[PDB]
C-alpha cells in the first residue's frame, strides 16, 4: 500500500500506457473486418474505387495502431522506471540514516539486492500491469459477452471450470511467495561470498585458502540455483494444467453444445462462431494468471523493501530538538553505563566526569577499556543504558543531530577514505572551504609536502578506502579531513598509530599551535605525547580509573603507572 | 479492337421488373471478368454486381442479394442483368466492364481492360 | 554475433537434451494445429450431418490430444528449467574462480560493488536466452518452415510476394536491435556504478555520518540514479518497439497481396476464394517471423550483459613459471639485489633497494611515513613484481619459486587487519585448518587474546560481525597475530602489528613471542623503535632508499637518521 504512493506523481503516464494499448486491441480487432471488405467487397465486385477506399482505411487503422502501440510501450517505460528510481532514492535515504546496529540486522549484502534487486522486481510488476491492467479483464469480459450473446444456456458450463482454475492460482500463492523469497535470500549469500573476497583478497591469497573459497562460492551458487529450480517447478507444473482444464473447456463446450442441439436450443451455424470466442475467453483466463505469477514473486521483494523502509534508525532526533548552532565545547559525563548487548558485562559503568572548554585532555588504557566507545557517545553515534552524555551543559539526545555533529570532528581509529580525489575527500568535513583553508590543514598533518609531490596535486585520484595510500599516508589525511572542519570539540583516536617519530612530533606539536580554543581528546599509547594535555583520562576494565594531572596519576591511578612503567 | 454496346434502359415503376443487355464486339479471345455498376449524378463509381467465369460465383451489393443476377452468354458474346421487384432508391446510371486474356501474356504485364457506353434506367 | 558464438558456446554440453527440447517442441507444434483443425472436423463430421453417435469417440481423439500436449509442455519446461540453470550456474562459477586468480592490482583500482552487480545482476540478464527463449525459438523455427511449405502449397506466385517483404521486417530488426544493445550495455555499466556507490557508503557509514554528508552522498547517488532511469527508459522503450512497428509491415503486405492476388484473379489464373485461403495462410507465416524478430531484439539484454560477463573472464591473470620449482626444507634465506619497484610506474617508489638476511635471523625494517616499507614485504609476497632487480628465497629467484610453495613459507600480520565473518575459532584456523582445539587455546593464551574471547558470549564459537568490528582496534590486531602464529610459517612478517596495542600488552607478548619466533627468520616493521631495538638487523629506509643497516647499539653511537628517529619518541 505505500509503494503504491511511488507512482502517484507520475500518474498521468500510468493512466495514459493502458489507454494507448486500448487504442492498439480496437485496431489489431479492426484488421479482420477491414481485411475482409478489401477482398469480398472491393476485389470481389471488381470496383477499383472500393479496392482504394478500404486500402487506405486500413493502413490508417495500421498506423493508428501502431501509434497507440509505441505510445503505451513508451508511458509504461516512464512510469515503471521512475517508480523504481524514485523507491530506489527513498530507500538508500533510508539507509543512509542507518545506524550500524540497523545495517547489523539487514546484512550489508542483503541490503544491496534489497536496494537493486528487490527494486527490478517490484518495478517490472508495476511495467506489466500498465500494459494488461486493461486489455486482459476488456478481452475477458469482452470475450464472455460475445459467448452469452451467441448461447446463454452453453454460457452456463463456463462458469462451472472456474472452480479448478481459483484452486489453481491460489496454490501459487501459498506456496510460491515464500519460495521467491528464498531466491532473493540465496542473492544475499551469493552477495556476502563475493563481497567478502573483494574485501579481503590479500588474507585468501597469502593463507593459500582460494580453493576453500571456490568451494565457500560453490555451496552458496548451489543453494541459490536449487533454490530457483525449486520455485520455477512450481510454474512449470501448474501452468500445462492450467492449460490442460482450459482445453478441456473446448470438450465440454462440444458436449454440451451436442446435447443443445439435438434439443433444438443451439444452431449449427452459431457453433462455429462460439469456437472463436471461447479461445478468446481462455487466452484472456492466461493473462489473469500470469498477472498472479508475477504478483507472488513481486509480493516476496515488496515484504523486503517495505521492512527496510520501516525500520527505525537507533538514533533519531527529537521533535522538541534544539537547534545548536555555536559550541563552547563543554564535554560531561553525567554517571553514563553503556552495554554493546543486553547479555554482555557494561562496556562502561560509572563514568562521571567533566571537560572544561578548550581543554585537551589525552585519553589512556588497556586494550578494550572503551576508550574508543567512549569517544562514539559525544557526536551521538551511540546512546547509553543509563546516565547523559552532555555537550555545553546539554543532554546531547535533546540536541539537533546535524548541528551536533557539525561542530565535533573526529579522526577513527581505522581510518577509512572514500573514492574521488584528495581535495574532495578533505572537503568531506566543510564543503565552503577555501584552497588555503585545505592546504593549512594538510599542512599542519604534514600531508601537503606528500600531495603537492604527486603529478595531479589535490585532484590526484583516491582509491576505495584509500588503498592507493601507505599506512600514515591515509592517516595523515584523516587528520587534515578533520582539521578542515573547524570543530569546537575534536576526537582523536590513536591518531598517529601508523606515523614515524619525527612526522609524530611535527603533527602534534603542530596541533598545540593550531587548535587552541578546541577543546581536543587525544587516544594515545605513548606518556610522553600525553603529557602535552592539560589533564589525564585513564580508563580500565570499562570503570574510569582515573581523572588529572600526571602527578595525582603516578602517586594514585595504579593502572597509569603500569603504562607509565611500560615505557620508562 | 473490343467495344461494348449498352441498350435496354427505361421508366419502371416500383415492384416491376426490367433486363439489360450489354453486347461485345472484336477480337475478344477470353472474358475473366463480367461486372455491372451504377452511378448517380454525383457519385463516382459503385459496385451492383460481378462475375468470374473460372468458377461461376457472383458477388452482389447489400442492398441486391436476392434481386439483380448477371450472366454472360457465350456464343452471342453478350453480358445480362436482370433486375427484380425494383424500389425507386436505385434510379441511377447504369455501366458495363469485361476484362480479356489474350494468348501469351507477359510475366509481370497484364492484358487488357474495356468499358461500356452508359444507359439510363430510371425507377419510380 | 562475436559474443554470440561464445555464449552458445556454453549450450555444447547440452547438445543431446537440446535435440530432445527440439523433438518435443515439433511434436508439441504439429499438435498444435491438429487441434483447431479437429475441432474444425467435428462440427463439419457430427455437428452439420447431425450424427452425434460419432461424436464421443472424436472427443475422446481431442482429449488425449490435449493430454499429450499438456504433458509435453510440463517435459519442455522441467528440462529446460535445469538446463538453464546449469548454464547460469557456469557462468556464476566461471567468474568467481577467475577473480581468484586476477592480481591484487585489479580489486584495488575497480569498484567491489560493479564486480558484485557482474556476477548476480548481468548474469541473471543471460537467463532470455535460455529457458522459454529456447523453447519459443525452436518452436518459432518449425511453425515458419512449417507454414512457408503450405504457402507454395497454396499458390507459389503470391508466395514469392510474401517474401519480398521479410527483407523489410529483416531490415527494422537491424535498426531496432543495434539501438536496444547499444542502451542495454548502459544500462548495465550504470547499474555497476550505483551497486559501487551504495556497497562503498554502507561499509563506511560511521564516517558519512560523522562528516554530515549523507545529503553530498545523496546528491552524489542522484547523478547516477537518473542516469540509471535515462538510459533504462529508452533501452525499455527500444525493447518492445518492434512487435507495433511489425504490425505496420502486416499490413503493407497484406494490401500488396491483395493487389496481387486481385490482378491474378482478372488473369484467369487463380478465384477470389483463393484470395481470402492465402490470407489465412500468411498469417500462419508472419506469427512466427514477427515472433523470432522479436525475440531477436529480446536477446539484446542477454548479448549485452554477456560482454560485461566476459569482461572478467579474459582479464590478464596471474601466472606461474613454466619451469617453477617448489620451496622443500625451506630455512629463511632472504635476499633483495639491487630492487627498483613504482606502483604508478612512472615515479619509482623504491630505489636500489639491496640487503641480505640469512636464516633464523630476527630482523627490523624502520623508516619514515611513505618510505616504502610495506612495499618490500608485499614484494616478498609477490603481490607486486620487480621492475628491475632480484629478490632470492633460499638462494632461488622470487619468480623460479611457484605463488603456492612461496605463500605457504612466508606469513604475514597486514599494516590494516582484516577479519572474516565466523567464530573466533573459525577466524585464527585460517591459514593452518589443520590446527587442534587445544593448539588454538594454547596460541590464544601466549598473545594475551584468550582472555577476552573467554569474555565473550559464545567463547570461541562467538561468531563475529563484518572484518570483526565488534570488538577493539588492538584486539583485532591480537586475532591477525595468533592466526599467523597458527600458521606457523618459516619467515612471519609483523608489519604494524601493534599499532592498536597497548604498551602494557606489547611489553607482556614480547617476552612470550621470542620463543615462538625461534628457529624463524622474521622482518619486523614498526614506528614504536623501543621494541625492535633488540632485533639482529635493523634496516633503516628513507624516500624509498636504505640509509642506515646494522645494530642498534652500532646506529645511535653514529648520531645518523637512525638516532634521530630513536630520539624524536619522547
Ligand atoms: N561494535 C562493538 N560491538 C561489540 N563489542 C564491542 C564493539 N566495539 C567494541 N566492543 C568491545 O567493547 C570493549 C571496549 O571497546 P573499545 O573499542 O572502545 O576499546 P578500546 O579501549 O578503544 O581499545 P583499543 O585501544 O584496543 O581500541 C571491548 O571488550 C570490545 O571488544
Ligand atoms: N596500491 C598502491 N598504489 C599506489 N601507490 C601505492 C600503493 N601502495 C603504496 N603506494 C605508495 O607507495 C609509497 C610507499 O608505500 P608504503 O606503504 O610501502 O610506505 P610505508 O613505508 O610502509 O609507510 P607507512 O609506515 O606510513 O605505512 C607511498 O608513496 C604510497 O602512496
Ligand atoms: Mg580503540
Ligand atoms: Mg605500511
Amino acid at each position: 500500500k505505500t509503494l503504491a504512493r511511488y507512482l502517484k506523481p507520475y500518474w498521468i503516464f500510468a493512466v495514459l500506457a493502458p489507454l494507448f494499448m486500448v487504442v492498439e486491441v480496437i485496431c489489431d480487432l479492426s484488421q479482420p473486418t477491414l481485411l475482409a471488405r478489401i477482398v469480398a467487397e472491393g476485389i470481389a465486385r471488381g470496383d477499383f474505387s472500393l479496392v482504394l477506399k478500404t486500402g487506405i482505411l486500413m493502413l490508417i487503422v495500421a498506423l493508428i495502431g501502431a501509434v497507440g502501440g509505441i505510445g503505451c510501450t513508451v508511458f509504461a517505460s516512464y512510469a515503471s522506471q521512475n517508480f523504481g528510481a524514485d523507491l530506489r532514492r527513498d530507500l538508500f535515504r533510508k539507509v543512509l540514516s542507518f545506524s550500524i546496529s540497523n545495517v547489523n540486522r539487514f546484512h550489508t549484502s542483503s541490503l544491496i539486492t534489497r536496494l537493486t534487486n528487490d527494486v527490478t522486481q517490484l518495478q517490472n510488476l508495476v511495467m506489466m500491469l500498465l500494459r494488461i491492467v486493461v486489455r486482459a479483464p476488456l478481452l475477458f469480459v469482452g470475450g464472455i459477452v460475445m459467448a452469452v450473446s451467441i448461447n446463454v444456456k452453453l454460457s452456463s458450463v463456463l462458469i462451472f471450470l472456474i472452480p479448478p482454475i481459483v484452486l489453481l492460482f491460489v496454490w501459487l500463492t501459498k506456496k510460491g511467495n515464500p519460495l521467491f523469497r528464498k531466491i532473493q535470500e540465496s542473492t544475499d549469500e551469493v552477495n556476502r561470498v563475493v563481497r567478502e573476497n573483494l574485501l579481503g583478497v590479500r588474507v585468501v591469497r597469502a593463507f593459500r585458502r582460494e580453493e576453500y573459497e571456490n568451494e565457500n562460492f560453490r555451496k552458496a551458487n548451489e543453494s541459490l540455483r536449487r533454490s530457483i529450480i525449486s520455485a520455477f517447478s512450481l510454474i512449470v507444473f501448474a501452468l500445462p494444467l492450467f492449460i490442460f482444464i482450459v482445453n478441456m473447456g473446448m470438450i465440454a463446450v462440444l458436449w454440451f453444445g451436442g446435447v443443445l442441439v439435438r434439443n433444438n436450443q443451439m444452431e449449427i451455424g452459431s457453433i462455429m462462431a462460439y469456437t472463436n470466442y471461447l479461445m478468446q475467453i481462455m487466452f484472456s483466463l492466461m493473462m489473469i494468471g500470469n498477472i498472479l505469477n508475477f504478483i507472488v514473486r513481486a509480493s516476496a521483494s515488496a515484504k523486503r523493501v517495505l521492512e527496510v523502509l520501516n525500520e527505525k534508525p537507533a538514533i533519531e532526533e527529537a521533535d522538541n530538538a534544539l537547534a545548536l548552532p555555536n559550541v563552547e565545547g563543554s564535554v560531561s559525563f553525567e554517571n553514563v553505563e553503556f552495554r554493546y548487548f543486553e547479555n554482555t558485562d557494561p562496556v562502561l559503568s560509572g563514568v562521571n566526569f567533566s571537560v572544561k572548554p578548550g581543554s585537551l585532555v589525552a585519553v589512556l588504557g588497556e586494550t578494550g577499556s572503551g576508550k574508543s566507545t567512549l569517544m562514539n557517545l559525544i557526536p551521538r553515534l551511540i546512546d547509553p543504558e543509563r546516565g547523559r552524555v552532555e555537550v555545553d551543559e546539554l543532554d546531547v539526545r535533546t540536541v539537533k543531530l546535524k548541528d551536533l555533529r557539525g561542530h565535533i570532528s573526529a579522526v577513527p581509529q581505522e581510518t577509512v577514505l572514500f573514492s574521488g580525489t584528495i581535495k574532495e575527500n578533505l572537503k568531506w568535513g566543510r564543503e565552503d572551504a577555501t584552497d588555503d583553508e585545505i592546504v593549512e590543514a594538510a599542512k599542519i598533518a604534514q600531508i601537503h609536502d606528500f600531495i603537492i609531490s604527486l603529478p595531479e596535486g589535490y585532484d590526484s585520484r583516491v582509491e576505495r578506502g584509500g588503498r592507493n595510500f601507505s599506512g600514515g599516508q591515509k592517516q595523515r589525511l584523516s587528520i587534515a579531513r578533520a582539521l578542515v572542519k573547524k570543530p569546537k570539540v575534536l576526537i582523536l583516536d590513536d591518531c598517529t598509530s601508523s606515523v614515524d617519530p619525527i612526522t609524530e612530533k611535527r603533527i602534534l606539536d603542530g596541533l598545540k599551535r593550531y587548535t587552541k580554543g578546541c577543546t581536543t581528546f587525544i587516544i594515545t599509547q605513548k606518556i610522553p605525547t600525553a603529557l602535552l594535555a592539560d589533564k589525564i583520562l585513564v580508563l580500565h576494565e570499562g570503570k574510569v580509573a582515573g581523572f588529572g594531572t600526571h602527578k595525582e596519576l603516578l602517586e594514585h591511578c595504579k593502572p597509569y603507572r603500569e603504562i607509565y612503567e611500560s615505557q620508562f | 479492337q473490343v467495344q461494348l454496346v449498352e441498350s435496354g434502359g427505361g421508366s419502371v415503376q416500383a415492384g416491376g421488373s426490367l433486363r439489360l443487355s450489354c453486347a461485345a464486339s472484336g477480337n475478344i479471345h477470353h472474358i475473366s471478368y463480367l461486372g455491372w455498376f451504377r452511378q448517380a449524378p454525383g457519385k463516382e463509381r459503385e459496385g451492383v454486381a460481378a462475375l468470374w467465369t473460372k468458377d461461376g460465383n457472383t458477388y452482389y451489393a447489400d442492398s441486391v442479394k436476392g434481386r439483380f443476377t448477371v450472366s454472360l452468354d457465350n456464343a452471342k458474346n453478350t453480358g445480362y442483368l436482370q433486375m427484380n421487384s425494383l424500389k425507386p432508391e436505385d434510379t441511377a446510371l447504369y455501366y458495363c466492364a469485361a476484362a480479356d486474356t489474350g494468348s501469351d501474356t507477359p510475366l509481370w504485364d497484364w492484358v487488357y481492360w474495356y468499358w461500356g457506353q452508359g444507359t439510363q434506367v430510371t425507377v419510380s | 554475433t562475436a559474443t554470440l558464438r561464445r555464449l552458445l558456446g556454453y549450450l555444447r554440453p547440452h547438445t543431446f537434451t537440446l535435440i530432445m527440447v527440439f523433438v518435443f517442441v515439433t511434436v508439441s507444434s504439429i499438435l498444435g494445429v491438429l487441434s483447431p483443425y479437429l475441432i474444425g472436423k467435428t462440427i463439419a463430421v457430427v455437428f452439420v450431418p447431425r450424427r452425434f453417435d460419432l461424436l464421443p469417440r472424436y472427443m475422446l481423439i481431442l482429449g488425449t490430444i490435449y493430454a499429450l500436449t499438456s504433458l509435453l509442455f510440463w517435459l519442455q519446461g522441467k528440462i529446460m528449467l535445469t538446463l538453464s540453470q546449469d548454464v547460469v550456474f557456469r557462468l556464476r562459477k566461471e567468474l568467481f574462480e577467475k577473480l581468484q586468480r586476477v592480481p591484487v592490482g585489479f580489486f584495488d583500482r575497480t569498484p567491489h560493488g560493479d564486480i558484485i552487480s557482474r556476477v548476480i545482476n548481468d548474469v541473471d540478464n543471460i537467463n532470455n536466452v535460455l529457458g522459454n527463449s529456447i523453447i519459443q525459438f525452436f518452436s518459432g523455427i518449425v511453425t515458419l518452415a512449417g507454414a512457408v511449405i503450405m504457402m507454395f502449397r497454396v499458390n507459389v506466385i503470391l508466395s514469392l510476394v510474401t517474401l519480398s517483404i521479410v527483407p523489410l521486417t529483416v531490415l527494422i530488426t537491424q535498426i531496432v536491435s543495434s539501438q536496444t544493445r547499444k542502451y542495454f550495455y548502459e544500462n548495465q555499466r550504470v547499474l555497476g556504478q550505483l551497486n559501487g556507490i551504495i556497497e562503498e557508503d554502507i561499509s563506511g557509514l560511521t564516517v558519512i555520518k560523522l562528516f554530515t554528508r549523507e545529503e553530498k552522498e545523496m546528491e552524489k547517488f542522484d547523478r547516477v540514479n537518473e542516469s540509471l532511469r535515462k538510459v533504462g527508459t529508452k533501452a525499455q522503450i527500444f525493447s518492445g518497439v518492434l512487435p507495433p512497428l511489425m504490425n505496420m509491415v502486416n499490413n503493407l503486405g497484406f494490401a500488396l497481396i491483395s493487389g496481387f492476388g486481385g490482378w491474378l484473379a482478372l488473369k484467369d489464373i487463380i478465384t477470389v476464394g483463393t484470395i481470402a485461403t492465402f490470407i489465412g495462410y500468411s498469417r500462419q507465416f508472419t506469427r512466427p517471423l514477427n515472433e523470432l524478430s522479436n525475440q531477436f531484439n529480446m536477446i539484446q539484454m542477454a548479448l549485452a550483459s554477456a560482454e560485461r560477463i566476459f569482461e572478467i573472464l579474459d582479464l590478464e591473470e596471474e601466472k606461474d613459471d613454466p619451469d617453477a620449482v617448489e620451496l622443500r626444507e625451506v630455512r629463511g634465506e632472504i635476499e633483495f639485489k639491487n630492487v627498483w619497484f613504482s606502483y604508478d610506474k612512472k615515479k619509482p617508489v623504491l630505489k636500489d633497494i639491496t640487503f641480505h638476511i640469512k636464516p633464523g635471523q630476527k630482523v627490523a625494517l624502520v623508516g619514515p611515513t611513505g618510505s616504502g616499507k610495506t612495499t618490500i614485504v608485499n614484494l616478498l609476497m609477490r603481490f607486486y613484481d620487480v621492475d628491475r632487480g632480484q629478490i632470492l628465497v633460499d638462494g632461488i629467484d622470487i619468480r623460479k619459486i611457484k605463488r603456492s610453495s612461496l605463500r605457504s613459507s612466508i606469513g604475514i600480520v597486514l599494516q590494516d587487519t582484516i577479519l572474516f565473518s565466523t567464530t573466533v575459532k573459525e577466524n585464527l584456523k585460517y591459514g593452518n585448518p589443520g590446527a587442534t582445539d587445544e593448539e588454538i587455546k594454547e596460541a590464544a593464551k601466549l598473545t594475551h587474546s584468550d582472555h577476552f574471547i573467554k569474555h565473550l558470549p559464545e567463547g570461541y564459537e562467538t561468531v563475529l560481525t563484518d572484518n570483526g568490528e565488534d570488538l577493539s582496534q588492538g584486539q583485532r590486531q591480537l586475532l591477525a597475530i595468533t592466526r599467523a602464529f597458527l600458521a606457523n610459517p618459516k619467515i612471519l612478517i609483523l608489519d604494524a602489528a601493534t599499532s592498536n596495542v597497548d604498551t602494557k600488552t606489547e611489553k607482556s607478548i614480547q617476552a612470550a613471542m621470542w620463543k615462538l619466533m625461534e628457529g624463524k627468520t622474521s622482518i619486523i616493521i614498526a614506528h614504536r623503535l623501543n621494541t625492535i631495538k633488540n632485533a639482529d638487523l635493523i634496516i633503516v629506509l628513507r624516500d624509498g632508499e636504505i640509509v642506515e643497516m646494522g645494530k642498534h647499539d652500532e646506529l645511535i653511537q653514529k648520531r645518523g637518521f637512525y638516532y634521530e628517529l630513536f630520539t624524536s619518541q619522547y
